[PDB]
Parts: C-alpha cells; structure tokens; sequence
C-alpha cells in the first residue's frame, strides 16, 4: 500500500489537480517520506539525543547556494564562468545511513 | 549566487508542488537558470478574468512561502499578471558621459522605476542594470591576516 | 447572412474571426437603416429632375 | 481550378509584418564570460551602424540578457528602423535587413547570431519532450538528442529543429568532508556561509541612500574568486580559534550540468522548435513528431505549448462553418426568390469570384492567412451581390 | 570588527574595499555603442496596448525637469507607434477609398447633384459602425477597420 | 496588401465572369429545374 | 517603540517600493508618524472594484512582509478600506469609575 | 515532539522530485505510557535525565 | 466535461505506469448524469411520440 | 520659502498653512561601539535593553 500510494501521489496527483474543472483533491494515502525511525535505547547506548539527530540530518541533508566561479563582475580579462556546487540533497535511504 | 540545480530543487518544485486548485489553467511552463531566478509561468485558458487570475495562484503560493529557503524570501519573490514580450524599452542615457554605466541605472533604478511600476496599464518593468547596492569587497588574504570570516 | 456564421467561430483565433463579422453585418444593418431612411429622404427634396 | 488552387494554397496563422523593430539575439558557447559577449554585441552593434546605416536609426544593446534564459553567455540587442517611408523599397524591409544580418553573421566564428522579427501578437510550433517516468535530466538530453537527430531524417517534413534549451556546461564541483569539519572544529554552517557568501553575492542588511531605502551586499572582490585554485585563499576560523583552508577539509572537481531546467505541468522537461518542412504547412509536421516520439525511451512523452497548442483546439473550424454559411444562405435566398431552385442562379456564381481571389492570393503568396478569410469570405459576397443585382430584375 | 590584542582596531576599510555598486551586475546595457541604462515594460494583460503607452510617456515627461545635467531619455525599442500609424494609415485608404468611388460614381451617374447621395450615406455608415462597435465593446484595431474598408 | 490582393482579384473576376455566367444559370435553372 | 524615521525608512519604503502593477492605482499617500504608526493611503480611480482592490494590494504586500523587520510582523499589518463612513459610533462608559 | 509525533526536518530529492524528511520514533518504543521513561534528554553535562 | 478531462488525463499516464499497476473507478457519478439525460430526452421522443 | 510667498499674496490665496507637524525635539542616544566592545557588552543588548 505504500508503494503504490506513493506513486499517485508521486506523478498522477499534480496533473490531474490540475485538469480543467477539477477543484481541490484528496488523496487516500501519502507519498514517500525519508521516516528516520530512531531507538530510545540505541540513543542511550551512543549517549545521543534526538534534537542531535534533527541538528545532524538538518546539516548533513543541506542544499546551499555557492555562487558562480568567476562571476559578474568579472576582471577584464576573463575566458571562464562556471557555477560552483556546494553539498546536495541526498537521494536514497543507505545514502542517510551514512550520516555521522 | 544559486547554481542552476538549487533552484529547481528547493524554490521551483516547492512553488510548483503547492501549485493546485487553480481554475481555468491550460499549462504551467516554468524554468530555473544559472544567474538564481526561477520564473514558473502560468497561461489560464482563454477569457478568464486575468484580475483574479492572479488572485487564485498567489493564494495558492502562501502554502508554499515560508517552505523557501529564507535568502528567496527576503529577495522580492514576485508575481505578475504580466505578457512575456516587452511593450516598449524607455532608455536613459548620458549625453555628457560624465556618469559610468551604474550610475545611470541607479537613477533610472532609484526614481523611475517606482513611478513607471505604478502607471496604470503597466504589469512588469524588467530593469537592464541594477540600483546602487552597497558592494562590501572582501579580502581573503587581508581577512586571514586578522583572523576574520566573512 | 454569409458573415453571421463564422462570428460564433471559436477558440484563440475565435475572436480576430468574430470580430470582422460583426462589424460586417453592423455595417450592413446600418446601411440599411440609412438607405431606409436617410437615402429616401435624401432622394427627395435634393434629386432633381 | 478553385479546387486545385485552394488546396495547393499554404496555410498559416498571420504575415510577420514590418513592426519597424527587430531583436538580434547573440549567444556564446559554454561558460563564456560577460566580457567576451561585450566582444561580440558590438560586431552587432559596429555592424548595423555601419552596413546598416541607412535603414537602423538606433541600437540597444543589452548584454547578459535574453529570452532563452539569463546569464553571463547570452545577449539581445534590441533594434529599431527608420520611419517606414525613410526606408523606400521592398530590400529595405525588416525581413531584409535580418536575411542580410544573419547571413553577415555566419562570420562571428564563436557565436551563434540570428535576428528574427517580431511575430504578429505578443505572445512555429513549439515542441517539448516530457519526462513523466523519471529517468532524469541526462536521460532526457540523449532522448532528445535522438528525436532531434533522428528529425534530420525527414527534411521534407520537418526544418530548422533545434533546441531552445542551455545546453550542459561545466560545473566545479566542491564537496565538504563531513568527518574532517568536525575534527577541525569548523561548523558546516559556517563553511557553507563563507563559501557561499564569498563566491556569492549574500543579502545582510539594508541603508538609507540620499533618502531611499537600498541593499547592502557582501561579495568578495572581483580578483581573489576568479580561478578554481583561489578556494586555497579562503580560510575558515574554526571553534578553537584557529584558521584552516578549504583544500585540508574539502575537495574539488570538474563535472557537467545544466545551467538552465526547464519544467512543464509538473514535469521536468525542455523545448524544442523549428519550422515545418519547406513550403508546406505546419499542420502535417505535428503527426510526424508523435510517431518520432512513439519510438522512444520509456517514460519519454510530449505535450504541445505555446502556439501549437493553440491549433489543437479549434483546428478545423473552418470548413465546418462554411457549410452552414453555404446552408443558410442557401435557405436565405429561398425565402426571398420563392423558389427552390432559383437561388441556385446566385450560389454557382460563388466559385467565379472566389476563383479571382485564389488566383491573386497564389499570384503572390498569400498563404491563406487569417487576412485570406476575411477576404474569401467578403470576394463570396460580392460575388453574391453582384448575382442578385442581376437575377433580382430578370425575375 | 574587533579589537585585537595590542589595542590596535581593525576597521571594515582595512579588510574590505567599500564602493557603491548594482545590486547584480550580470546585466549591461549600451546604447548606440555607449554607456546606457533602461527599462523593459511588459504590457498587462487586459490593458489597451496605446493607453498604456500614452500614460508611460507622461509618466517619463512629468520627470524629465528634475533630471541631473547631461541625461537624456531615448526610446530604442517602442512597438506601440507601429500601432498608432498602422491604424492611422488604413484610414488613409478608407478616406481615399470614399474619394476614390466618389470619383467613380460621378463618372457613371454623370450628375454631379444625384452623384452627391451615395457620399452621404457611406460617411453614416461608416461613422455609425463606430457607435455599435462602442456598444459590443470591440476596440478599433486592425480588423475592425478591415471589417470597413472591405 | 494581404487583403487587398485577396479581393482585387477576386472582384475582377467577380464581374469580367458573373455577368457572362449569371445569365447563363438563371436561364438554365428556370429551364431545367422548372 | 519606534520613532518617526525608524519607521518611514524601515516599514513605509520597503512597503511602498514593493507596491506596484496594482490595477487602476490613482495615487499613493502614506505618512509615518510617530509612537511608531504608518498608514500608507491608496486611492483608486471611481468605479473601481473594491473588492478587488483590496486583495491585490494586500496581495502585493503579503509578498513584502518578509523584508519588514521582526517586530512588525509579529504586530501585524493590516488592510482596511478607508472611504466608509461610520453608521454609528456605540460608546461604553462607566458611571462609577470603579473599573478604569 | 520529534519521539512522538514526528517533526518534519526538511526535503530531499527521490527520483527528481521534492518529499518530506521525518524524524520520529519507530512504533514499539512511543506506544504506551511506559514508553515516556525511556526517552534521555541530554544536559549540559551530558547525564541523559530522564 | 470534467470527468471526460480526467479520462483523458488518465488515459495519458496509463502508458508509463509501472509494471502490474491498474487503474480502476470504483466510485463515479457522472454514469448516472448520462443515463438519466438519455433516458430523459427518450421520454421527450416518445412524447412527441404519443 | 513656498509658503512664505503665499503670504504675499492675500487676495489670491487665504489661510495656506501645513497640514504635518513641524520639526520636535529629540533625543539622541549615542552607543558608541569602541567603548562598547571594550567593556565586553554586546550591541544588541544595548538595542534590546534600551
């Protein structure tokens, strides 16, 4: 039920909330979510606290605007330009598992 | 300073995703470049009121608002029942030549863009320059010196 | 008659179409008006034998 | 000879008229910087003040703006024309000076330079490939690099395809050890914050200019972020108090990417243009393109925009109506001749005066534009008037 | 910024150049090959395209005294005067169309006072079309005085 | 000159034919079809 | 808490430079007076919908909140039609003076 | 808020397209009242009271 | 006018869904809104009928 | 200086005066921030306090 509720939700549920005629929608479901599902004891074990895995995800997880290499306003005499790419969101579930 | 990829992926997506319930919509076009300007337009069908128009889609976007990051919010998030091809292009210039290419469009920028922007009949006035914004040039080599970060 | 029809044409294009036939068929009707009233009038009084 | 001329006819929307202005479009290869395209706009701008002189009375040259997308490697240069009596002739007409323009052009070796007029409205067909399945944006480059290359196929059918998308450019690529920050005791926070506000312009605080309220931006200056190797400056205070460079806790390295996404109902996707094949309609192009894109990757659909899609509602009204104008006129004329069979004497008149207006429309292209109706639908009348001027008395 | 050991101050002049300067300078504007500014006007959807632009010039004219020495206003780029003659010049063709068969049905009629009638009805029509066109709302463009000369 | 060309020569043909061809229908209906 | 120019130079000119494509717009008043109070006065052209007016003017505002600072938006900006006129003006008073 | 009913943390990217991030403890361990004194909260000295 | 729309919109994403995913209407109004008009404008022919 | 020539013109005009009030006297705090900085007290309590 998850899987197949994730994909209306995931590729059919903006197109059709936005066909002629068609007002709000519900959807009998939800889309996928990153559950980080957490262990009180494994906390206790490592000496952590959850406001420490909200801070961690909230760092590691961050998509940040690194400006533009070379950019406007250039020196006279300048033959290159190119953004610069800072970290990204990451994409898959053992991808956070790699979280420290 | 947002490369191209950020802004599709946490200010036009989140605008977009939110982007339902809108009434008389044909297609919703949008596009995010290299300079950080998404730009997500919106063609309604034939016939509808365009004053409202642009009621039903911003209502829409306060959903989506505080979920931007805050650098986009405190920039001019702006929408505009605006046609995508220029009217007329109003040039200012200087016959003296006493004043360098950003000074002119300071004063164009400072004084005639607020009053052109109000005249009626006017839905955007895309500006070719930009107001003088104090510029704080850092030195790395001189920061490091005296043990400073930016 | 001739005009009238493509007047109800739609879609984008609907409006440049329904306007021509309109003003067509207003300038008809009014030709007629006219030429019902101004044109008999006119013909007496100011055409001469 | 009706019916063979008015099929033969081409059909399109309205004639690019002389608007008196033209805007030159000038774009540059990947990551080609602000001053090289300030290189290029004033060959545009030297050329039009010097071949031109006659015809252009003043240029504007905007540098770092266009329509397809904002950046440092595109420009527009906006252009106006004389008086139209100022210029007298037919090669002195906008759809002159740009045929000469471009061909002028084909010399600017590192840009791509075209000036196309002004269409008729303010805002050919304009395609787009959809990614509704998910493979990405690279997988949808190659897919509509296939579409595209595999449209030189039928260049009978389909012309001057192209993109309208950025294509993908360099980006140098910078990642941040996650481990290494933490034993350096340096904050993420405050690495993101000096790179991103250094390399890039960052937004504080506001001030007060001779009375007006105005930004106040922190950047670093123009020479100390110019080269890759300029990361090695910017040193970062960590918790200890102590400063370290980026190369001891960051690498980098070059990668591609796209500067400019384009989306569309939701999807990622980008568009394509061109023309539809040379001298025939633009409808028959559209019914080529869905079987291209019939054979392609899965997940790769399309969906029309702008004014193609205009002419998927409403496609064919226009030979529908006509049989009503042809019916009701028909019971018209009926109504006043008394007869079933006379108004016939006023209806096989109608190919003789459409007949003239097919043969000078062809006689100089007219292309059965929207202003053809108009004068089909009037040259019908007059046909017509002049008939029950005639028949009227004999009866 | 800070007082380091020793006493010694360090301001944001010794470790920041301080100019005034655009907000963004991505985008640079010349005219006729020289130093320019400008502003691109988007007509909003459901404005009269020449009321707008009237407007916009009074606008620009109702600040053209207060401008500093040696600036001047240029209008590189402007659609709307195609407008305002293209119409202006098929009422050329239907003044000189009246004449025109005028000119004709005096050479038929051969009488100068029964050739006087048809003159007078058309200006009526002609003129009236206005009215009733005021009455369904269309606006005089270029169809519309198409829908007359034909 | 889109609309002009559109109605020059449709009129030209609409009376250097419709007079020589009119006749020819009323007559020929009148005949045939009465 | 806030003086005359703390006010007009922080709330009023980032107001008023944010205010603009509003249809039918006759002329912009607005005075920031002090104990920290600003009304910005918009007047449209007769006939106008006022209905309509109103939303797209708050409309413009509600995209320029974010640049007013803390303080204000905790307070709240609001946007009231001015040209009505009273019915009736219901006083309460106390006859005792026991409750101030 | 986070041990019990969830707090969304913010987006990430699953196949091109933005979903939510959320943080919340796994369905044994938030589902009696018991389970209210196993959750720690660390102190400034780090004794993870409960 | 709507439910045709959605058809149609359906009908366009029918050809990427994944392997093994159907879609069904289990529950729709709009049968009964044609039914009715056809048996309504059946009852006005056979009046005209009788 | 305007409206010091409208006094010069009685006949013409009458009872031209301002509508905002004149200038007030204030206060002015000045913080200075060497002084601050060397006592070791932030800015912002300085604004906050105050």
């Amino acid at each position: 039920q998850e899987d197949i509720s994730d994909y209306v939700a995931a590729n059919m549920k903006d197109a059709i909330s936005r066909t002629s005629g068609v007002g709000d929608v519900q959807l009998f479901g939800s889309q996928y979510a990153m559950r980080i599902w957490m262990n009180p004891n494994e906390l206790n074990k490592f000496q952590l606290t959850p406001v420490d895995v909200i801070t961690a995800i909230k760092a590691q997880n961050a998509q940040v605007a690194a400006g533009q290499l070379g950019g406007t306003p250039p020196v006279k005499g300048q033959q290159l330009n190119a953004s610069i790419i800072a970290q990204t969101r990451l994409t898959s579930t053992e991808e956070f598992g790699k979280i420290l | 300073g947002a490369d191209a990829k950020t802004v599709q992926d946490t200010v036009t997506q989140v605008i977009e995703q939110n982007m339902n319930g809108i009434d008389n919509l044909m297609y919703m076009s949008s596009n995010s470049d290299s300079t950080g300007t998404v730009q997500i337009t919106l063609t309604f069908e034939s016939g509808t009121d365009a004053d409202i128009a642009q009621v039903q889609v911003q209502n829409k976007l306060q959903l989506a608002m505080p979920l931007l990051p805050q650098e986009v919010q405190q920039q001019g998030v702006s929408v505009e029942k605006s046609s995508s091809s220029f009217l007329m292009v109003v040039g200012v210039i200087n016959t003296d030549g006493t004043m360098t290419q950003e000074d002119i469009s300071d004063y164009v920028a400072a004084n005639m863009k607020d009053a052109i922007s109000r005249t009626s009949g006017v839905g955007d006035v895309q500006l070719f320059g930009s107001q003088y914004a104090m510029r704080i040039w850092m030195n790395p080599n001189e920061l490091n010196k005296f043990q400073l970060t930016p | 008659a001739v005009f009238v029809p493509m007047a109800f044409f739609g879609g984008s294009t609907g409006a440049i179409y329904r306007q021509f036939s309109i003003t067509i068929v207003s300038a008809m009707a009014l030709s007629v008006l006219v030429a019902l009233i101004l044109t008999p009038a006119l013909c007496a009084t100011m055409l001469k034998p | 000879g009706m019916a063979y001329l008015f099929v033969r006819l081409p059909s399109s929307f309205l004639p690019d008229e002389d608007q008196g202005v033209f805007m030159t479009m000038v774009q540059l290869p990947a990551g080609a910087t602000q001053e090289r395209t300030q290189k290029v706009l004033n060959e545009v701008t030297h050329y039009y003040l010097t071949k031109e002189k006659n015809n252009v009375e003043s240029v504007f040259a905007v540098n770092g703006f266009g329509f397809a997308g904002r950046g440092q490697n595109t420009g527009i240069a906006f252009v106006s024309l004389k008086d139209w009596a100022d210029r007298p002739g037919e090669e002195n007409k906008v759809e002159a000076i740009t045929m000469r323009a471009t061909r002028a052009f084909s010399q600017i070796k590192d840009a791509m330079v075209f000036a196309f007029n002004l269409p008729a409205i303010v805002e050919g067909f304009d395609f787009e490939l959809i990614d509704q399945a998910g493979l990405g944006h690279e997988k949808l480059t190659q897919a509509r690099n296939q579409l595209l290359a595999e449209a030189a196929k039928h260049p009978d059918m389909l012309t001057s395809v192209r993109p309208n998308g950025l294509e993908d450019t360099p980006q140098f690529k910078i990642d941040i050890d996650q481990e290494k920050a933490q034993a350096l005791g340096v904050s993420i926070n405050d690495i993101n914050t000096t790179l991103g506000a250094a390399w890039g312009g960052s937004y504080v605080n506001d001030f007060i200019d001779r009375g007006r309220v105005k930004k106040v931006y922190v950047m670093s200056e123009a020479k100390y972020r110019m080269l890759p190797d300029d990361i090695g400056d910017w040193y970062v205070r960590a918790a200890d108090g102590q400063m370290v460079p980026f190369s001891a806790f960051s690498s980098s390295r070059w990668e591609y990417g796209s500067p400019r996404l384009e989306r569309y109902n939701g999807l990622p996707s980008m568009e394509i243009l061109g023309q539809a094949a040379p001298g025939k309609s633009t409808g028959e192009a559209m019914e080529l393109m869905e079987q291209l894109a019939s054979k392609l990757p899965t997940g790769v659909g399309y969906d029309w925009t702008g004014m193609s899609y205009q002419e998927r509602l409403s496609g064919n009204q226009a030979p529908s109506l006509y049989a009503i104008s042809l019916i009701v006129v028909f019971l018209c004329l009926a109504a006043l001749y008394e007869s079933w069979s006379i108004p016939f004497s006023v209806m096989l008149v109608v190919p003789l005066g459409v007949i003239g207006a097919l043969l000078a429309a062809t006689f100089r292209g007219l292309t059965n534009d929207v202003y053809f109706q108009v004068g089909l639908l009037t040259t019908i009348g007059l046909s017509a008037k002049n008939a029950i001027l005639i028949v009227e008395f004999a009866k | 910024l800070k007082v380091n050991q020793d006493g010694s101050r360090v301001l944001l002049r010794d470790v920041a150049k301080i100019e005034l300067g655009g907000e963004n300078y991505d985008i640079i504007a010349e005219f006729n090959g020289q130093p320019a500014s400008g502003l691109g006007i988007k007509l909003a959807t459901g404005a009269n395209a020449l009321d707008t632009a009237a407007a916009i010039r009074a606008e620009l004219a109702k600040m053209e005294p207060f401008f500093p020495s040696g600036l001047k206003i240029v209008y590189p780029y402007d659609t709307t005067p195609f407008v305002k003659i293209s119409i202006h010049e098929v009422v050329k063709t239907l003044v000189e169309a009246i004449i025109l068969v005028f000119l004709v049905m005096y050479l038929f009629l051969q009488n100068f006072r029964a050739t006087l009638i048809p003159t007078i009805a058309v200006p009526v029509v002609l003129l009236g079309t206005f009215a009733v066109l005021a009455a369904f709302g269309f606006s005089i463009n270029t169809l519309t005085m198409f829908g007359m000369v034909l | 000159n889109a609309v002009g060309t559109g109605v020059m020569g449709g009129m030209v043909t609409a009376t250097v034919l419709a007079i020589f061809f009119v006749p020819v229908f009323f007559v020929v209906v009148r005949r045939r079809f009465s």
